[PDB]
RNA sequence: GUCUACGGCCAUACCACCCUGAACGCGCCCGAUCUCGUCUGAUCUCGGAAGCUAAGCAGGGUCGGGCCUGGUUAGUACUUGGAUGGGAGACCGCCUGGGAAUACCGGGUGCUGUAGGCUU
RNA sequence: GGGGAGUUUGACUGGGGCGGUACACCUGUCAAACGGUAACGCAGGUGUCCUAAGGCGAGCUCAGGGAGGACAGAAACCUCCCGUGGAGCAGAAGGGCAAAAGCUCGCUUGAUCUUGAUUUUCAGUACGAAUACAGACCGUGAAAGCGGGGCCUCACGAUCCUUCUGACCUUUUGGGUUUUAAGCAGGAGGUGUCAGAAAAGUUACCACAGGGAUAACUGGCUUGUGGCGGCCAAGCGUUCAUAGCGACGUCGCUUUUUGAUCCUUCGAUGUCGGCUCUUCCUAUCAUUGUGAAGCAGAAUUCACCAAGCGUUGGAUUGUUC
RNA sequence: AGCCGGGCGUGGAAUGCGAGUGCCUAGUGGGCCACUUUUGGUAAGCAGAACUGGCGCUGCGGGAUGAACCGAACGCCGGGU
RNA sequence: UAGUAGCUGGUUCCCUCCAAAGUUUCCCUCAGGAUAGCUGGCGCUCUCGCCCGCAGUUUUAUCCGGUAAAGCGAAU
RNA sequence: CUAACACGUGCGCGAGUCGGGGGCUCGCACGAAAGCCGCCGUGGCGCAAUGAAGGUGAAGGCCGGCG
């Protein structure tokens, strides 16, 4: 029920949103893995540009 | 519950006085209202145009706008726990100059005049209206006639 | 039994800053002493404004300060503001001013120093003028915050130019029923 | 009520009082391709039955009838809608009545 | 003393009957070509000046009606606030303040503004 | 197309239901001399009507009564006099109105286009209604003026959708033309449960969450109704108001009748009778002791102290009766 | 009518008292009783209103007892009344 | 599926200060909500140690009313 | 507890502000932390509103030159 004064809100939480939740606790590990793969490819292509 | 009609319960308030029906005297039409006069409201049922609502009957307001036939006036109305100064338009028949202000104006002129006077004389004069003071001592002279006795009268039935 | 009411018995004004930093509290000590051992009320006003909160100490712009100090009579006096002096970019000519404030924007300080004025802090102000003679006490626009556009007489009510709370501005957001004579009513 | 077939009244296009021929406005035929109608059949098509409400609790026995006015000036011939209060029986310019005759 | 034109307050000015009106005025009054309108020049409109205060109108009168203003009714009726007052109740008394209205008995019977006359 | 599916089956409310609408409005009263103020309080009205019954101007005065005039009369038409409204103004009521707001004529369409402000219910929001203006086009009158509906107080309707009207109007998405469609502004078509859902029943086969906010027992307050008892004394009693009664009145008592209410109890106080058994009341049927009779005796009445002791056996009916 | 400029302070009744203003906001939206006024009802510890004060939210002295009556409202103690 | 419940029941330490409402309007609204009202908290702008204002009060002026009473030799 | 919003408070910077995503730092006890990027500010919020839309889009006041 509306209080005295405020904004009308439409939260989009009428589905089973708690089953589909993407936590980001693997973000630093993902960054580390991407780095390691990047340096591995850079070593693999010996004199070639690393960027491509 | 009651009815919300605009003229409910006004059969005596908006009626005309006894032996005073008929043509409105023209002096009411021939008065001048300027901006800022204190004025009284008294609904007259003879004319129905521009009749004020019954809740302003007997109220005193201040003129803020003058128009061909009517006058706009600011008047206070007590609504529940608050008072609103609201402005209404009333035709000139239902209106009348308030004499509560002219007394104060005349008093202002008169005490200003007596303040201007005696300023050179240096004497003291009272201007503030003091309340009715207690009666001072005096003598009551009997003229040789003694006051007469007063006694209650005996009970005796009339009806 | 005494026929009294205790509703408004306790006054709500601030006795001390709600902040916890130490520099402001040292300033408060100094100006407390100055206010209670000096008859000048400038110290009292400054101490009271030191007590106040952030939203009650709005920033003062360079344009405002120069505008209020260019008025006749107040030449070569020190402009005192208890807030923050922020730079105004839509002003080219800046005179030399003697400013005192708790904190000054870097660009504003550069502008004043280049123009030739000097920046003072409330400490050195105490040393220069304990009772504060030759001071022009200014303040930023307190009603400048946008929250004040939502306050007052409610919208959707005649003769009320109050901003509503809308999540997005557009033609589909609070424009149809109470805002048009064509659809229902117009307030 | 009785209303004459001619009325000298204001004309928006002419910007002056002009004679007007008046008739009774009747509702036009509902186009099949209005946006509301198209949305209505799009929603009704398929399964689920009736979707929008059907009003049934009629209560009023009359309706405000509207006069269609037309400026008689051939160059202008602009038209305007004018409506007056409700009436059970209504006629246009019939048997202009007269007073003090035999009942 | 007073009238006419326009009024203000709208009976202290109205209503009924009776008496008196110098001068001006207001009227009644005499006619229907024109203006105008009617069944009818009765009304209205128009053109006049033989006669008259008869009427209107003005002033005055009535142990007049009414109206206006006082006394009486009356500190009665009613009523603000108070009591661990009375009474089975209905109601009543007191304290603190305010305070009416008929019947009945007196007095009065238009004031006045602007402009213009008459009383040479 | 109830074979089957989903769903609904208003509210108010001296329990609910039936009844009614007090559910949207208006008049008088209640209402306690500003305003506001309740009940299924009282008396009533509304969902319309009007090309004039709107707007001006002019001229007349109404209801009723008295006195007269061929048919003519109680009432047909004409004349005079009186006539403060006792008539009329569409409707309920109230207010208002006399060279008018009434009656009769003349001319008209201010019942038209448009932006704002204000009042009424009010939250001081809408709708509805209304009030002063202002800007154009007009009507009427010689004119001053008056008029943007009805003398005032009531006669009415959001969003979404549809329909009509308006502009050398905007968009119709890569550009251009034309149909079409969508916009902008103003009306209409509703929601009367009238601030506006699209809606039939039954359940004793029933279920759940609750409710003593609410019914069906008792108990409380009340006592109209029931029952019982007084005072007055018209009359009855052959004569005689009061041996015994007692009209027309009027004052009470009781809670063994019924009502009225809804205070307790709905996480339950086992809801008719009969059988059995005890105790209590007296408003006494009998017995003990008395007083009065229209008490000769017998029998029988009325009254007093008085509840100690008794107040049965059966047919019919579930019965209380 | 609005503008400017100028002159007037005995601050023009009594009494009392600091005042104005802005945000955010919980609970509540079953009430009951009493003097007086008052509607329905035969009446009711009934039903319905107006004003004020109470109870609810509140203990204390008194009315033997008691939500509302009379007195009086409250920090822990001594004395007095 | 820990389905929904405007409906019952429960809802855990101390002291200090302030302190209510059962009323208005709308709602298929009447055991519930929204909105005013009543509350608290946070402040802020000034003030006195000549003067400003305000008031559940009085006084002096001035208007407003149709109840109590009274009247029917005044209207209905 | 998460998300959104409103308001009040504390801190930094301030017409700007914010690396949250990514990358560079010999990856790695703590460290999945911390530091840095600035030609990684893309971007968000703010700095301009109004209109349905086509669109438009935020002062002026005095003297000399033909009251
Ligand atoms: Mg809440
Ligand atoms: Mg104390
Ligand atoms: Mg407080
Ligand atoms: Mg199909
Ligand atoms: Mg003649
Ligand atoms: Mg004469
Ligand atoms: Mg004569
Ligand atoms: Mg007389
Ligand atoms: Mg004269
Ligand atoms: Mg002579
Ligand atoms: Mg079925
Ligand atoms: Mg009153
Ligand atoms: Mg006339
Ligand atoms: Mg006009
Ligand atoms: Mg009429
Ligand atoms: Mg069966
Ligand atoms: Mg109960
Ligand atoms: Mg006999
Ligand atoms: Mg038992
Ligand atoms: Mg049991
Ligand atoms: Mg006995
Ligand atoms: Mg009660
Ligand atoms: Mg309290
Ligand atoms: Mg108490
Ligand atoms: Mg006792
Ligand atoms: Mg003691
Ligand atoms: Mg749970
Ligand atoms: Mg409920
Ligand atoms: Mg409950
Ligand atoms: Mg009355
Ligand atoms: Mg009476
Ligand atoms: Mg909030
Ligand atoms: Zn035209």
């Amino acid at each position: 029920a509306p209080s005295r004064n405020g904004m009308i809100l439409k939260p989009h939480f009428h589905k089973d949103w708690q089953r589909r939740v993407a936590t980001w606790f693997n973000q630093p590990a993902r960054k580390i893995r991407r780095r390691k793969a990047r340096q591995a490819r850079a070593r693999r292509i010996a004199p070639r540009p690393a960027a491509g | 519950t009651n009815t919300k009609g605009k003229r409910r319960g006004t059969r005596y308030m908006f009626s005309r006085p006894f032996r005073k029906h008929g043509v409105v005297p023209l002096a009411t039409y021939m008065r001048i209202y300027k901006k800022g006069d204190i004025v009284d409201i008294k609904g007259m049922g003879t004319v129905q145009k521009g009749m004020p609502h019954k809740c302003y009957h007997g109220k005193t307001g201040r003129v803020y706008n003058v128009t061909q036939h009517a006058v706009g006036i600011v008047v206070n109305k007590q609504v529940k726990g608050k008072i609103l100064a609201k402005r209404i338009n009333v035709r000139i028949e239902h209106i009348k100059h308030s004499k509560s202000r002219d007394s104060f104006l005349k008093r202002v002129k008169e005490n200003d005049q007596k303040k201007k006077e005696a300023k050179e004389k240096g004497t003291w004069v009272q201007l503030k209206r003091q309340p009715a003071p207690p009666r001072e001592a005096h003598f009551v002279r009997t003229n040789g006639k003694e006051p007469e006795l007063l006694e209650p009268i005996p009970y005796e039935f009339m009806a | 039994g005494v026929d009294i009411r205790h509703n408004k018995d306790r006054k709500v004004r601030r006795k001390e800053p709600k902040s916890q930093d130490i520099y402001l509290r040292l300033l408060v000590k100094l100006y407390r002493f100055l206010a209670r051992r000096t008859n000048s009320t400038f110290n009292q006003v400054v101490l009271k404004r030191l007590f106040m909160s952030r939203t009650n100490r709005p920033p003062l712009s360079l344009s405002r300060m120069i505008r209020k100090m260019k008025l006749p009579g107040r030449e070569n006096k020190t402009a005192v503001v208890v807030g923050t002096v922020t730079d105004d970019v839509r002003v080219q000519e800046v005179p030399k001013l003697k400013v005192c404030a708790l904190r000054v924007t870097s660009r504003a300080r550069s502008r004043i120093l280049k123009a030739g004025g000097k920046i003072l802090t409330f400490d050195q102000l105490a040393l220069d003028s304990p009772k504060g003679r030759g001071t022009v006490l200014l303040s930023g626009p307190r009603k400048g915050r946008e929250v004040y556009r939502h306050f007052g007489k409610a919208p959707g009510t005649p003769h009320s130019h109050t901003k509503p709370y809308v999540r997005s501005k557009g033609r589909k957001f609070e424009r149809a029923r109470g805002r048009r004579a064509s659809r229902g009513y117009k307030n | 009520v009785n209303v004459p077939k001619t009325r000298r009244t204001f004309c928006k296009k002419c910007g002056k009082h002009q004679p007007h021929k008046v008739t009774q406005y009747k509702k036009g035929k509902d186009s099949l391709y209005a946006q509301g109608k198209r949305r209505y059949d799009r929603k009704q098509s398929g399964y689920g039955g009736q979707t929008k409400p059907i009003f049934r609790k009629k209560a009023k026995t009359t309706k405000k009838i509207v006069l269609r006015l037309e400026c008689v000036e051939p160059n202008c011939r602009s038209k305007r809608m004018l409506a007056i209060k409700r009436c059970k029986h209504f006629e246009l310019g019939g048997d202009k009545k007269r007073k003090g005759q035999v009942i």
